[PDB]
């Protein structure tokens, strides 16, 4: 038995079936398209029932060159992707076909893309002090092992560079399996990432999957589910620690808005699709560490025109525990990491589990920066000569501290010839205590810019 | 309290095989009169004596 | 049928092999059904 | 068939966008005051295609591909469809060659390399056309030598501009002498919405044909907001439901489909390459408008130009604080990176 | 006391296996008995008889009333007019 | 095999008791589905908000009627819905099984034990929709409902039957205050008669499961798990649970309140419920309004938050207190829901983020907060000790705005500035540290009389703490007196003055100087 | 005669009637609820004529348990209120039933809520001075007879004591009675006010009307009209001057906008009903003094987002004569009136 096509418009296609033949929701369908030069095989996924033996669905391939009356066949099954150990060291698209080798990986077992979130009875909080080599993240907002970590900021602030540096620093010191998923990004970035991974031996240890933006909105909405399926398969049976990185999250919400515009639903505030929060919550519940299995995920979230009042970032903030955001004012100032300490926060930063000195130093530096931000306008208009001695001293200390948070990283080698530098935790704690005490105020302005270590600071001091 | 928690964990790792030891003979003796229960169920379902 | 409903009732029978026995009648919105499969399923679903 | 060209009795051509159960919507391209009820419609059995050839150099054609100002006709070897597929990741290669330009500031701060897309934004009366014109004129010295590995062929596309402006640009190119190796595609505002909506795809296909053959190609888009406005008008006239700011929902997608073909091929398929310099207008230097926000996210670098700087005394009037290039110093020659480095930080501080 | 609570939880796991075993045995044995013992045709009619008895003993029920209002009124008027105007129709008329 | 014998006996008793009846009912058919809703036709007579039943076991409710169609909302699993199923009208308006075994457990918004604990017992079923108590069955409010926070009960008192609102910006500390209040009543529970006992309940909407687990762990470690229950509607659930949970919580609390036991409802968030209702209404194709909100949305809140109120002695004198929590963005108050909820309740506690950034940990704004009941819900002793420090703080901040760059001032002005600074530095307090009434009164009395005016402002808090500890160690009569008479006596004041003097004589922080 | 309901959604109810029994605008319809646990009777009003003998109504009570096909009868009259000298001894809402007991019945006269303002010819051509017992009020901010006065203040600033002072002063000095009409008032505050007025021995000569939050917007919008009709009956039947008290005006316009958007109209002018001026004028036109008797009123208006150019306050201020302010600094000084002379003024 087979149906026909009666209407076509945009990406959405509706089809008709005889009695007792309608398939359930989320069932793959195949359609044939023929031409002198454009021959393909359209893959469609059921969306909704229109009644009267009519079902409306969307497509994962361009609909150019299709003619009415063409039969549509059904497989009676959901989308699936092969999994196993052989997936490592290969590149896949959304459908699961291997891009490197056309015939590779067509014999492993297959799993349905749609799953169920784990039950609530097996949840346990994870607390661990995971330390990197970067000063700002080490001091202000420490990262949590087995928890959520994400970034924020507008376009062109430097989130992808930070992600590349972070993965380069961590994957060298990991015994588990990492999976990379690319939702939306320029093809040049993906090609360069593949070449860079091939430059070392880590490529054989990780698996990459990504789709681009030129594809129709159907594909952009399904890559994340496939990546989650692979990660869940690796976690559940092997019992091994996993790493997961997502380039963006805004892209699939945008695709959902685009498709829901045509599906026939009414719009909502700021032209967003209804029930976006439900879908976001359903998807975000998959990434979770049970009592015996741990998975660490790092995500990046884009915001439109640097507006935090937008409903989507506000909705997606509630799913996070450790957060660090980027600002454009500091980027325009010149500091390269461009991390704003005032608004960022963590969820393990309390003297109950951390030494009290860390807490005291953090509170002191936050208070100093807050006071400087307050005195900004008076300093700008009436000038430094109007303030008292205390205000002048705090202004100088704030300038010193603000300059000191900068640091060069290895990923900057392509842009600047300065080599990389890394500093441990205790040295940073002692240096910040010294700076907040006020015993380094004799140094000039340029001596505190792009400084890795205290010895480097002294060497630069002797160089002027 | 950590040592007491370790002792509690030892008690749990004893009970986790204690219930299995009980359940072995439980499973052995389960089907002793299962046919009678099924016969009663069938008789009640059909509305007449089996 | 004429006893339960005062008006005369016509008969139209459809043969169904799925049921293990019993009889079912539909006079519109109201429905009556006694089936072995239905009783077995109802007993099974309320077992705990 | 979807997006299939259809013939009309008066000689005009139409395109079927959406197919309903019993009716077919179509958009008219040329003159449309000679269309009445009861005419005859025929199918050509072919998808929208444009002829391509090497004789197009030094001439001006309408978006369909028929000369309007030049004398004679064009000998075109083949015709290729507008809708195609962009090269995949496995067929690509990194970027290492430099693209020299006459402006010292551009190469000093944000170098431009082959296979890289750069975006130009700014207000009115700023001087953005002169940059592209200067680059095209500067290519002549490289074009003097006949080696295929040092030749650049450029294409100019104009949307929604007065004809006298196009004539003045042509006169400037003629005086520069570059008219030997350049071509112009003109879509004046007097034309209907179809040509304005369709011209950039024709230009991209024309460039892509040479890009496949292994010759480096340069593409410059004059205006891009006008195309979005034309698409919005067409969609609203076709009774499609609206979206945010009265714009159709899928507008962003369209732009992506145009700005992904430009790339650099791998060594196996040849040294062919493509570059683009799309131009986006703005009002009062306002980025809050969603068109700039949508167009920035798919570009490798942008340059901000402010009128206050222009009146201050800086003739190029580029804002070094915000302008940035993602490729970095790999594009510029090694001597330049040795002599010049980290200057933008110094200027910002 | 929490460990005693997990002792009760272990008892609950025993209840879980009890439920699984009871469900499996009930399903299999009851299904085989009903599909084997009383599968003879001569039994089927007897079953029908039993059902009839139920339909005999059920309490009585009230049944009434077996698209626009103006259309309904016009249709009723037309039906009445037809009834009043079809008195003299012949076999072929 | 005693357990095996019990299992066999239970199974046999259940199986031998099987019985069913043949009764007629109306059955309809589904015509379309998708996007969380489905259309069902063929049902002659169904009450609004009826609990339908579907062949696969999933449930649903009826919201929208029509001449030939009935709207529906799928609560649980959704993918099993397909054309051809048969619905079955069952029962009446849905209800909740309430009882007394719910204490110390976590339940589904519909009343199912999602916890790993075994099944629960049932006492009686109560329908969600019932009329609120009339206007002729209420008394005045007069009771000292403690909160464990110095600033809250010093500035804005809270009494029984009073609805108090907390509106805050992102990452401020609302949940910490709620948890401190919810666990402050351990000593109250430890007393024998239920005159001091309060049975508290918690509701969580649209939150991650790990956060709920952490909150449960914190409460369990605090030891208050014995007299509380949790209702949880995580993000993974459909819109129905997020829409319906608060009604279930309110009904469960109201059953306890109606029989003469004091309770305390807490709603974690109300914006999520409004968003879920908006999504359902838009999906059911109803006319929209301002900010894409249905008109009746305001009415919704009025139906829910108004249940709690003090009762009269004729019906047993029960009580119920609500603490809704609202989240605002970009320090904006002119938004729709904030204005509606502000205008519907009384008393507010604004939680600024600038104050939380540095200095004060509670970070409670003082110049905007207000309580309508006021002195009618205060204790006589602490009301006497209060001494109207509000005006003192107001003129202190007003003057210290001027005196930042001013060194030559009036002596009284300098004294007032110093007093205000000392009080502000005193009012701070860490987390997870509730305080009982007597030590709060002692500390406020120490602050007001000017005894600590000689203490340098940098190290006051520690000193204060030490004093309290010493007062608790070598003295116990003052606590007994303030507990027994709820009034501060002059002789106790003299003894406390002597104790303060002798303690301050022997305390040093950094180059200190004990003075008269 | 009898009619059947067709479709049910929210509080909006559609009914169908035979050809010759179509009711007109603003009538009353009654219905019943069969369910035992939700036994209730429903009242509805007619607001639109959809055509083809279909009427779209509005329910004054929450809809739950209603069943399709239930019969609907017709009252044949608009919303009625009881009037007589037995009023002002108790409290009751718009429907008229006494909340303390159902003892009061249909013995009194019944008057329709909807009326018309007086004609143009009989309007009073001259103003009149009004005197009170307060020195500062009379000296600084004169009160115009039959006018409208706005008061701004909060709690703890001596507002309730001022209201009681004015009530007793008008009751004893010139005679007559005054009525109180709380719109959208919280229940506990209403009970406290009832008890306090009972304690002050001024409960005998005042009539209290309440509007609760839990009710749908219909009652919240009709309560003021009912109270004004009662005051008009007092004035035109007994000859006694009356005073009218209104708690808020913002909630009135809020309910108007809500009932406008539920009927599926088109919003305009910052999410407001398109005809707010019409309702505002229709409410305010029945306050002026005529035939030698005066109806003085006092209102308390709420400004949203501290904006004085918002449409609702802008329309409200067009019918204002005197404005009064209260603060805390003057209270900190420690005086009774607690009125700031630098923030109050009058148009006379
Ligand atoms: N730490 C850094 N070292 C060197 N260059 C940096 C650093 N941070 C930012 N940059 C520069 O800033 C720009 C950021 O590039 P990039 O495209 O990665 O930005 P992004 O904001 O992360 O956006 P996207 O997700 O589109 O990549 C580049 O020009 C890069 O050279
Ligand atoms: N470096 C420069 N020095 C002096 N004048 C300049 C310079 N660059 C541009 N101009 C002048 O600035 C003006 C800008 O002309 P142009 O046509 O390029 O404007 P535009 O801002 O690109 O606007 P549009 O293309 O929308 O008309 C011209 O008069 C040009 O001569
Ligand atoms: N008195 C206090 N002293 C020190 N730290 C505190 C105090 N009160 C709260 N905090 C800290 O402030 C943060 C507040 O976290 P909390 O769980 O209360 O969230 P919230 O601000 O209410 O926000 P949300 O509910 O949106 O997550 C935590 O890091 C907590 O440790
Ligand atoms: N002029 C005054 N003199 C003495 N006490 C006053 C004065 N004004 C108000 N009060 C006191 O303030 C309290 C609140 O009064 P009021 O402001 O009228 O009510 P509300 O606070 O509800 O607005 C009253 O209990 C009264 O005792
Ligand atoms: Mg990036
Ligand atoms: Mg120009
Ligand atoms: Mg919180």
């Amino acid at each position: 038995t087979a149906g026909r096509v009666v209407r076509i418009t945009g990406p959405v296609v509706d089809v008709e079936f005889p009695r007792g033949s309608v398939p359930e929701l989320f069932n793959a369908l195949h359609a044939e398209i023929t031409f002198g030069a454009l021959a393909k095989t359209l893959t469609l996924e059921v969306a909704q029932h229109l009644g009267d033996s009519l079902v409306r669905c969307i497509s994962m391939q361009p609909t150019d060159g299709l003619v009415r009356g063409v039969e549509v066949t059904d497989t009676g099954a959901s989308i699936s992707v092969p999994v196993g150990d052989g997936v490592k060291g290969h590149v896949f698209n959304a459908l699961g076909d291997c891009l490197d080798d056309p015939g590779y990986g067509k014999d492993f077992e297959h799993w349905s893309i749609h799953r169920k979130p784990p039950a609530f009875s097996d949840l346990e909080p994870r607390t661990e002090m995971l330390e990197t080599g970067l000063k700002v993240v080490d001091l202000l907002t420490p990262y949590v092992r087995g928890g959520k970590i994400a970034l924020f900021g507008g376009a062109g602030v430097g989130k992808t560079v930070l992600i590349q540096e972070m993965i380069n620093r961590i994957a060298r010191n990991f015994g588990g399996t990492s999976v990379f998923a690319g939702v939306g990004e320029r093809t040049r970035e993906g090609n360069d990432l593949w070449v860079e991974l091939a430059d070392a031996n880590v490529l054989k240890d990780t698996a990459l999957v990504f789709g681009q933006m030129d594809e129709p909105p159907g594909t952009r909405m399904r890559v994340a589910l496939s990546a989650l399926t692979m990660a869940e398969f690796f976690r559940d049976e092997q019992g091994q620690d996993v790493l997961l990185f997502i380039d963006n999250i805004f892209r699939f919400t945008q695709a959902g808005s685009e498709v829901s515009t045509l599906l026939g639903r009414m719009p909502s505030a700021v032209g967003y699709q209804p029930t976006l929060a439900d879908e976001m919550g359903e998807l975000q519940e998959r990434i979770t560490s049970t009592r015996g299995r741990s998975i660490t995920s790092m995500q990046a979230v884009y915001v439109p025109a640097d507006d935090y009042t937008d409903p989507a970032p506000a909705t997606t903030f509630a799913h996070l525990d450790a957060t660090t955001e980027l600002s454009r004012a500091v980027f325009s100032k010149g500091i390269f990491p461009a991390v704003d300490p005032l608004a960022s926060s963590s969820t393990i930063l309390d003297p109950a589990i951390v030494g009290d000195e860390h807490y005291r130093v953090a509170q002191e530096v936050i208070r100093i920066l807050q006071r400087y931000k307050d005195l900004q306008d008076i300093i700008a208009i009436l000038g430094i000569d109007e303030l008292s001695e205390e205000d002048k001293q705090l202004v100088n200390r704030a300038r010193r501290i603000e300059r000191f948070l900068s640091q060069n990283m290895m990923a900057a080698e392509q842009f600047t010839g300065q080599p990389g530098s890394t500093v441990p935790l205790k040295e940073t704690i002692e240096a910040f205590d010294k700076l907040t005490k006020g015993e380094f105020d004799h140094l000039p302005e340029q001596a505190f810019f792009l400084i890795g270590g205290l010895d480097d600071l002294a060497k630069k001091a002797e160089s002027l | 309290r950590a040592q007491a928690s370790g002792e509690v964990a030892q008690t749990l790792t004893q009970a986790d095989q204690q219930l299995s030891a009980q359940g072995d003979q439980v499973r052995s003796g389960l089907e002793s009169s299962v046919d009678g229960l099924s016969a009663k169920l069938a008789s009640r379902i059909l509305g007449v004596d089996v | 049928l004429s006893r339960i409903y005062g008006r005369p009732v016509s008969v139209q029978l459809h043969v169904d092999p799925e049921l293990l026995g019993g009889l079912s009648i539909t006079v519109g919105d109201e429905v009556i059904d006694g089936s072995i499969a239905s009783r077995l399923a109802a007993a099974q679903t309320g077992l705990p | 068939m979807t997006q299939e060209l259809l013939e009309f009795p008066g000689g005009v051509l139409g395109v079927a966008l959406n197919l309903d159960e019993h009716s077919v919507g179509a958009v008219i391209l040329g003159e449309f005051e000679k269309i009445e009820e009861g005419q005859q419609v025929k199918r050509t059995g072919e998808v929208l295609s444009v002829p391509v050839g090497d004789a197009f150099l030094g001439r001006v054609v309408n978006p369909l591909g028929q000369p309007i100002d030049g004398q004679g006709d064009i000998a075109a070897e083949t015709r290729r469809a507008l809708e195609l597929q962009a090269p995949s990741v496995v067929q690509r290669q990194s970027v290492s060659e430099p693209l020299q330009t006459g402006i010292k500031a551009i190469d000093a701060m944000t170098p431009i390399g082959r296979g890289q897309r750069q975006l130009i934004i700014g207000d009115r009366k700023t001087g953005k056309t002169a940059v592209c014109v200067d680059t095209i004129l500067n290519q002549r010295e490289a074009w003097l030598t006949g080696d295929p590995k040092q030749q650049v062929r450029c294409v100019y596309v104009a949307i929604g501009q007065k004809g006298t402006t196009i004539a003045s640009v042509k006169r400037a190119l003629e005086e520069g002498g570059a008219m030997e190796y350049t071509t112009i595609v003109a879509a004046p505002a007097s034309d209907a919405a179809g040509f304005k909506w369709l011209a950039p795809y024709t230009g991209s296909a024309i460039g892509q044909h040479w890009m496949y053959n292994g010759k480096h190609v340069l593409i410059v888009f004059d205006d891009l907001s006008k195309q979005a406005d034309a698409y919005r008008a067409i969609s609203l006239l076709l009774r499609r439901p609206p979206g945010r700011e009265a714009f159709p929902g899928d507008v962003f997608y369209l732009h992506s489909r145009l700005l992904e073909r430009c790339a650099k091929l791998s060594d196996e398929l040849g040294g062919g390459s493509m570059t683009g310099l799309p131009i986006i207008e703005t009002k009062a230097n306002d980025i809050s408008a969603f068109i700039p926000t949508n167009v920035i996210s798919i570009t490798d670098g942008q340059c901000f130009l402010e009128s206050d700087l222009f009146n201050q005394g800086v003739r190029p009037a580029i804002n070094v604080g915000v302008s940035v290039s993602r490729v970095g110093g790999a594009a510029q020659i090694k001597a330049m990176k040795e002599v010049a480095g980290s200057l933008r930080l110094d200027l910002s501080q | 006391a929490q460990g005693a609570q997990q002792i009760q939880l272990m008892r609950q796991q025993l209840i879980r296996q009890l439920r699984t075993g009871l469900g499996a045995e009930a399903v299999n044995k009851a299904a085989e008995i009903v599909r084997a013992h009383v599968a003879d045709p001569q039994a089927q009619s007897a079953t029908v008889d039993r059902f009839l008895s139920e339909l005999e003993q059920m309490a009585p029920s009230s049944v009434v009333i077996d698209l626009r209002a103006a259309s309904r009124q016009s249709l009723a008027a037309l039906v009445e007019k037809f009834d009043s105007v079809a008195g003299g129709l012949d076999a072929d008329g | 095999t005693i357990s095996a014998a019990d299992i066999e006996g239970a199974i046999e008793d259940y199986v031998s008791s099987f019985s069913a009846d043949t009764e007629r009912e109306e059955i309809g058919t589904v015509i379309d589905a998708g996007d969380g809703i489905a259309h069902v036709e063929g049902l002659p007579s169904v009450m609004t908000q009826e609990l339908l039943e579907f062949p696969g076991g999933v449930l649903g409710v009826a919201l929208n009627l029509d001449e030939h169609s009935v709207g529906a909302v799928i609560l649980g699993e959704f993918e099993k819905i397909e054309e051809g199923q048969q619905v079955k009208r069952t029962g009446e308006v849905l209800s909740v099984p309430v009882g007394d075994a719910f204490l110390g457990r976590v339940v589904n918004p519909l009343g199912q034990p999602i916890d790993g604990q075994g099944d629960i017992a049932a006492e009686t079923r109560r329908a969600l929709e019932l009329q609120a108590p009339s206007v002729v069955q209420r008394q005045s409010v007069s009771e000292p409902l403690q909160t464990g926070i110095k600033a809250i009960d010093a500035m804005t008192p809270i009494g029984r039957g009073q609805r108090q609102l907390i509106i805050g910006d992102r990452k401020t500390g609302k949940t910490a205050v709620c948890v401190d209040t919810i666990l402050n009543q351990r000593e109250a529970w430890l007393t024998g008669d239920p005159k001091q006992q309060v049975r508290c309940v918690y509701v969580a909407i649209g939150q991650k499961g790990t956060t709920i687990a952490s909150v449960k762990r914190a409460l369990e470690e605090g030891g208050a798990m014995e007299y509380t229950t949790i209702v949880a509607a995580p993000a993974s659930d459909a819109a129905g649970f997020k829409w319906l949970a608060p009604y279930t919580g309110s009904a469960i609390g109201q059953h306890w309140m109606y029989n003469g036991k004091h309770v305390l409802i807490v709603f974690d968030d109300l914006s999520k419920q409004a968003d879920a209702y908006r999504a359902i209404s838009l999906l059911l194709r109803r006319p929209p309004g301002r900010e894409a909100f249905p008109g009746d949305v305001f009415y919704l809140h009025s139906r829910l938050l108004e249940r709690c109120a003090k009762l009269s002695d004729e019906l047993g004198g029960g009580s119920m207190t609500g603490l809704p929590i609202i989240e605002t963005k970009a320090n904006d108050i002119s938004a729709f829901i904030p204005t509606n909820v502000i205008s519907i309740t009384d008393g507010q506690c604004f939680l600024e983020s600038d104050l939380f950034n540095q200095g004060v940990r509670p970070a409670i704004n003082v110049g905007v907060s207000v309580s309508r009941v006021g002195g009618a819900a205060q204790i006589k002793a602490m009301k006497e000790v209060a001494g109207s420090l509000r005006l003192d703080l107001s003129q202190y901040r007003e003057l210290e705005a001027f005196a930042a760059f001013a060194s030559d001032l009036d002596a009284a002005s300098k004294a007032q500035l110093d007093r205000g600074a000392r009080l502000v530095e005193l009012l701070k307090q860490p987390q997870y540290s509730p305080l009982a009434v007597e030590e709060q009164v002692v500390a406020i009395f120490l602050g007001t009389q000017g005894h600590l005016d000689s203490v340098p402002v940098e190290d006051v808090q520690r000193f204060e703490s030490e004093l309290l500890e010493h007062v608790k160690a070598s003295h116990s009569d003052i606590f007994d007196g303030i507990r027994e008479t709820k009034k501060l006596s002059e002789e106790a004041e003299e003894k406390l003055v002597s104790v303060i003097n002798e303690f301050k004589k022997g305390f040093q922080a950094s180059d200190g100087s004990s003075v008269v």
